[PDB]
DNA sequence: TGATGAGTACCAT
DNA sequence: GGTACTCATCA
C-alpha cells in the first residue's frame, strides 16, 4: 500500500 | 483528464486556498479563497454553461455557496440567481438575453415552496438579507427575474440547487445540486408581505436520477475494544454466513514494534506551554519550514499534503490539545466496517469529513520488511513496514481506489527518523456520510512475480471510472 | 442574532 | 468610472 508523497 | 477528476483537482485546490486564508485569520476565507482561485484563473468553467457541467453530477454535494464559486458552477457567493447578462447575447444570438442558468433555493425567502420535483420560486428583490428577511419593497420584472423569463420563453433548463441544514459537529449546511429544471410558468402577485413579487413555477426535467429522500447486518457492536473514542460497528449485508472482520484479528491503538526493529533516539521537542502558535519561539514550527502544517479549525485540519509532517512530541512543553498534535487525537468521527460485494472489508463514514481531517494512523506490528500478505504497509517518504495482518486499528479496512477520498501522509512526532515515519491517512476531499473511505496504494503495474517471471495480477474493483483494472 | 462581504451588471446624478 | 444589488457566513 506503499506509496505518497507531496514536497 | 476526465471531468470529474478536473472537478475533484479544483476543489481541492480551493480547499487549499482557503484553509490557508483560515490561518491567515482573514475575514471570510471561503470568499477569500474565492478571491485567489479569481486571481489565479484557477476557476474551472469560467464563462456561463446552460444545462450540465462536465463531472459534476446530479446530486452533488457543496459544501458552502464559495465552492460552487471556485468551480464556477455558480457564480455569485451571495445571488440566488445567477444568469447570462447582454454580454453573451452575441453568442446566444436565437435566444433573448438575460437568461438564467442556475438557482439556489436556501429557504430564504418567504414565498418559496419546495414540492421537490415541483417548485415556485420567488424573484430576486425587495428582500431583506437580515432582520427578519421578509419582503419589503415590490420586485421588479429585471435582472434574475427577467432571465427566468426568458427561460420560461425559450424553454431552457435551470440548475437547481438546494440548501440543507446539516447537524454534524463540523458542517453547519450543505448545497446539493438537484438537477435540471424547466420554468414552466411565471407571474406577479402580491407576496404574503403584500409587496409584489415575482414567482416561478419550476418543473424537474425527466431523463435524470430519482430525487431522494432524507441495526441491520450487524456483525460486530464495535471492531475497536472499546478502545476507540467513537465506537466501530461492523455490517455484513452482503452475506448470511456473518463472521466478524475481528476474528483472527486483534485491536490495537498503538504500534507495537519487534525485537529486530531499532527505535530511533527521541526528538527534543519545542519548549511551548499549552499550546504551539508562534512559530518563531516554535522549534516543531520550524521543523515544518517556519510555519504550522495544520490549521485550527473543526479540531484541526492538515492544510496541504507534504513529504513530511513535524508533529509535536513527547518532550514538547505543549499539552495535548496542541493543534500541531493533530493526528495524535482521538477518532473524531462514527465509522462503520461493512462487507462490500467484491473487495471483503470496507469502511464508510456517518457524518460529513472535512478536506485534511485526520482519518487515522495506520497502526500494526512495525516490522523489518526483510522479514516478511494484503495488510503490509511499506514505509517510505523500503526498510520497514506496518504489518496489520493479525494486529492492527481500523485503517487495515480501508479498501484502495483508483480515484480516492483519502491520501498518506508521513508524520514525524517522536523521532526523527524517516524510515520510521508514521503513516496517516487523511481526508484528500470533503466527505459525505456513507460514501466509502479509499486511498491509492499505489502498487505499481506487473509488481509481483511468482517468479517463473510469471506476473502475478491482482483486479481491481474500485469501480471508478478512469480504473486501469488492476491493483498490480 | 448584525455587519460585513466582493464581484458583477448595467447605468452613466 | 460608479454603485445598487445581493436565497451567506461568522463571531
Ligand atoms: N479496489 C479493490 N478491488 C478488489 N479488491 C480490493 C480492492 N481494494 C482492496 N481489495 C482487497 O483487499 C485487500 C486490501 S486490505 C483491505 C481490506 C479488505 N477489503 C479486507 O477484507 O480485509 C487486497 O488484498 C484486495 O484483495
Ligand atoms: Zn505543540
Ligand atoms: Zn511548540
Ligand atoms: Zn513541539
Ligand atoms: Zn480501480
Amino acid at each position: 500500500k506503499s506509496t505518497g508523497g507531496k514536497a | 483528464l476526465e471531468p470529474h477528476l478536473k472537478v475533484t483537482k479544483c476543489l481541492r485546490l480551493f480547499n487549499k486556498q482557503y484553509l490557508l486564508c483560515v490561518q491567515a485569520k482573514l475575514s471570510r476565507p471561503d470568499l477569500k479563497g474565492v478571491t485567489e482561485m479569481i486571481k489565479a484563473k484557477a476557476i474551472l468553467y469560467p464563462r456561463k454553461i446552460i444545462g450540465d457541467l462536465p463531472g459534476i453530477d446530479v446530486g452533488h454535494r457543496f459544501f458552502s455557496r464559495a465552492e460552487m464559486c471556485a468551480v464556477g458552477f455558480h457564480n455569485h457567493w451571495l445571488n440566488g440567481i445567477d444568469y447570462m447578462s447582454m454580454e453573451y447575447e452575441k453568442e446566444y444570438s436565437n435566444y433573448k438575453l438575460p437568461l438564467a442558468v442556475s438557482i439556489v433555493m436556501s429557504g430564504q425567502y418567504e414565498d418559496d415552496l419546495d414540492n421537490a420535483d415541483t417548485v415556485t420560486y420567488t424573484g430576486q428583490g425587495g428582500h431583506n438579507l437580515t432582520g427578519n428577511k421578509r419582503q419589503i419593497k415590490d420586485q421588479l420584472l429585471e435582472r434574475g427575474n427577467l432571465a427566468l423569463k426568458h427561460c420560461c420563453e425559450y424553454n431552457v433548463p435551470v440548475r437547481v440547487t438546494r440548501g440543507h441544514n446539516c447537524k454534524s459537529s463540523y458542517t453547519k449546511r450543505v448545497y446539493t445540486y438537484d438537477g435540471l429544471y424547466k420554468v414552466e410558468k411565471f407571474w406577479a402577485q402580491k407576496g404574503v408581505s403584500g409587496f409584489t413579487v415575482y414567482k416561478y413555477r419550476l418543473k424537474r426535467l425527466e431523463g435524470q436520477p430519482e430525487l431522494t429522500t432524507d441495526i441491520e447486518g450487524l456483525v460486530c457492536e464495535d471492531i475497536s475494544g472499546g478502545l476507540e473514542f467513537k465506537g466501530i460497528p461492523a455490517t455484513n449485508r452482503v452475506d448470511d454466513s456473518p463472521v466478524s472482520p475481528t476474528s483472527g484479528f486483534t485491536y490495537i491503538k498503538s504500534l507495537i514494534i519487534e525485537p529486530n526493529v531499532i527505535i530511533p533516539k527521541s526528538s527534543t521537542g519545542c519548549n511551548c506551554r499549552g499550546s504551539c502558535t508562534d512559530s518563531k519561539k516554535c522549534a516543531c514550527a520550524k521543523l515544518n519550514g517556519g510555519n504550522f502544517p495544520y490549521v485550527d479549525l473543526n479540531d484541526g485540519r492538515l492544510i496541504e499534503s507534504r513529504d513530511v509532517v513535524f508533529e509535536c512530541g513527547p518532550h514538547c512543553g505543549c499539552g495535548p490539545k496542541c493543534v500541531n498534535r493533530t493526528s495524535q487525537k482521538r477518532l473524531r468521527f462514527n465509522l462503520e466496517v461493512f462487507r462490500s460485494a467484491k473487495k471483503g472489508w470496507a469502511v464508510r463514514s456517518w457524518e460529513y469529513i472535512p478536506a485534511g481531517s485526520p482519518v487515522c494512523e495506520y497502526i500494526g506490528v512495525v516490522r523489518r520488511t526483510a522479514d516478511v500478505n494484503e495488510y503490509i504497509f511499506e514505509i517510505d517518504c523500503p526498510e520497514f513496514c506496518i504489518d496489520a495482518g493479525s494486529t492492527g486499528n481500523f485503517a487495515r479496512f480501508i479498501n484502495h481506489s483508483c480515484e480516492p477520498n483519502l491520501f498518506v501522509q508521513c508524520v514525524l512526532s517522536s523521532h526523527q527518523d524517516i524510515r520510521l515515519a508514521r503513516v496517516v491517512l487523511f481526508a484528500a476531499d470533503n466527505i459525505s456520510p456513507m460514501q466509502e473511505l479509499t486511498y491509492d496504494y499505489g502498487y505499481a503495474l506487473d509488481s509481483v512475480h511468482g517468479p517463473d517471471g510469471k506476473v502475478k495480477q491482482l483486479a481491481c474493483y474500485c469501480g471508478a471510472l478512469n480504473c486501469r483494472k488492476r491493483l498490480y
